[PDB]
RNA sequence: CAAGUCUGGGCUAAGUGGUAAAGGAUGUGGCGCCGCGAAGACAGCCAGGAGGUUGGCUUAGAAGCAGCCAUCCUUUAAAGA
């Protein structure tokens, strides 16, 4: 999503790392975090 | 508690786990001593305001403690202190502090809250003889409500070292009142 | 005559020796100046009770399913254990799980009773 | 199966009493009137049920004891509540009749000891604005 | 699902239901974060046994007293119920008394089985 | 393209090295704190997912799960402002 500054949202959205890649996961479209 | 050394050195001292403190007490003071690890956790417990001491060479493991530092620089993180002890039945220079609780009036009902340029104290009680904790609230707290100095209200050891009609605590407009 | 002693009496002393001597005990140390000793001695009831439960000295009655008369097995099973109206509605529909015991310690001539309300009411039942 | 907050001596006021229950499961006139059968004996102070309607679309059930808060009010003498509470904190009342309403709520109120009882009267006073002193 | 609804709950829970719930509910805030509710479903567990006991859905194998056999009678109560050597042969003697329930709570085979024990050992039993 | 692919003890796994700031993020590697595992501990799992709480403005609906004010009591396994 925003590319840069992702800061997790359901009160357990997910920091994972794929490709030194900081993106988040969650269960909700409404999170789909991506830098 | 324990802290050592006494030399001259400080440039190194004052680098590794010992930062440096004069040993002062009226009449005679000898070159720093000490280590910045202890004073962590004691100074922590509370400098100027409770009071222990040390036991080097079992020497006078007499009280007092601090009466000057700053834990100074940068950083935030202390180096070069001020000891001084007193085996006397004199103690004057007493700063310890005072507290009060939430007394409900400004506060659990009004909003309205208080300006502490107090909280500390120094005077000079008994000697070698001062509570670690003073506690003293005569409750009271809102409007354009304030109190200080005088009124304050001193227990046992008769000093008062400040002066009347000054910065103890007042109640004020957290938003308004 | 010894501490693991005692706790062996606790534990031995059946389900209603616990809830019964804890009552007493307490009586002479009150629900306040006590609390070591019957206090835990419940949880040993618990277990104890359980004991019962595993064994056959001591039923559960549990509900299976209600059909065409739920509003009055309801009725029945709240009756019965004294459980509110929501609460009540909400076990009534569990009733088909293994927890599913209407009235659980209830010795074979009351529980067959129970399940008799319940079972009469609109609801079929079974007894351990 | 439902839970609803109702006005003694009424019984179907379309708005709050129509929509939910009806819907829910109740049959509205026949549980409202069967109310005013019952709130009959105390008119004029507010009372809370649980209905419950099973499986024919039908039935009722329990009166317990209203919102201690509210009817403290209804003890007290005043309609709404200042604004907020602790912070208009303002209506003072009485121990005494205090702990006795609390005597005669005990009922759907908790166990049934003095202590306990009057303590959820100041507990209820207090979050509206009631304030026992 | 109100208060006083709750205590009727643990009220009429019978002594099983209380025993093994404080268990549970325990089990939920500990024997330490607990106390409150489970603790006194103790006491209210008491109650109930003592229900059981005054209707009859559960016995007391009582000693009416002990003959040419108090040694190997006194043997039996203690195996029994779990009683040091000492407790037990004060209690054996006390045989006699009305709470001289050598076995409370105790179903009606089991309760058969204590009297015929005890009976058998060298004393009189009788039930509740 | 002249001279240790020296040896010694760490840390890097991004070619950073071969330019960048605010700001991210149980990355990695080293140092201090609060709570316990036999009140046998966090994630697993069983379970009740307590009651006066459904309190005020706005209600037309706060009755945590509109928002502005509370944040007590509790019978009892606790409590969940």
């Amino acid at each position: 999503k925003v590319r840069s500054s992702v800061k997790k949202m359901c009160d357990n959205c997910k920091v994972v790392r794929r490709h030194g890649r900081v993106l988040v996961i969650c269960s909700n479209v409404k999170h789909k975090q991506r830098q | 508690m324990e802290l050592t050394a006494k030399p001259r050195t400080p440039k190194q001292k004052l680098d590794e786990s010992m930062i440096a403190a004069v040993a002062y007490n009226k009449e005679n003071n000898v070159s720093f001593a000490l280590d910045r690890k202890a004073f962590d956790r004691a100074f922590r417990q509370q400098s100027t305001t409770g009071l222990f001491d040390i036991t080097v060479e079992g020497g006078e493991t007499f009280p007092a403690l601090v009466k000057a530092v700053q834990m100074d620089k940068r950083k935030r993180a202390p180096i070069h202190v001020d000891f001084y002890m007193v085996t006397y039945g004199e103690p004057v220079e007493v700063s310890v502090p005072v507290h009060t609780t939430g007394r409900s009036q400004g506060e659990v009902q009004g909003g309205l809250v208080d300006i502490v340029v107090h909280n500390l104290q120094i005077v000079a009680p008994g000697p070698r003889r001062i509570p670690q904790e003073l506690v003293v609230d005569v409750t009271k707290m809102n409007i354009g409500d304030h109190i200080t100095a005088g009124d304050i209200k001193l227990p046992e050891g008769c000093t008062l070292a400040a002066d009347p009609e000054l910065t103890v605590v007042s109640v004020l407009p957290p938003r308004l009142t | 005559m010894t501490i693991d002693e005692i706790i062996e009496a606790i534990e031995k002393l059946t389900v209603s020796e616990l809830a019964e001597l804890v009552k007493k005990l307490e009586d002479k140390f009150g629900v306040t100046a006590a609390a070591p000793v019957a206090v835990a001695a419940a949880p040993v009831a618990g277990a104890a009770a359980g004991a019962a439960q595993e064994e056959k000295t001591e039923f559960d009655v549990v509900l299976k399913s209600f059909g065409q008369n739920k509003i009055q097995v309801i009725k029945v099973v709240r009756e019965i254990t004294g459980l509110g109206l929501k609460e009540a509605k909400d076990l009534v529909e569990k009733a088909g799980s293994p927890d599913a015991v209407i009235k659980s310690g209830v010795s074979k001539e009351e529980a067959e009773e129970i399940k008799k309300k319940l079972e009469e009411a609109g609801a079929e039942v079974e007894l351990k | 199966q439902i839970k609803l907050q109702l006005p003694a001596g009424k019984a179907t006021p379309a708005p709050p009493v129509g929509p939910a229950l009806g819907q829910h499961g109740v049959n509205i006139m026949e549980f409202c009137k069967r109310f005013n059968a019952e709130t009959a004996d105390k008119a004029g102070m507010i009372l809370p049920v649980v209905i419950t309607v099973y499986e024919d679309k039908s039935f009722t059930f329990i009166i317990k004891t209203p919102p201690a808060s509210f009817l403290l009010k209804k003890a007290a003498g005043i309609e709404k509540g200042s604004s907020e509470p602790k912070r208009k904190i303002v209506g003072k009342v009485t121990r005494k009749q205090i702990e006795e309403i609390a005597k005669t709520k005990m009922p759907d109120l908790n166990a049934n000891s003095l202590e306990a009882a009057m303590k959820i009267i100041e507990g209820t006073a207090k979050s509206m604005g009631i304030e026992v002193v």
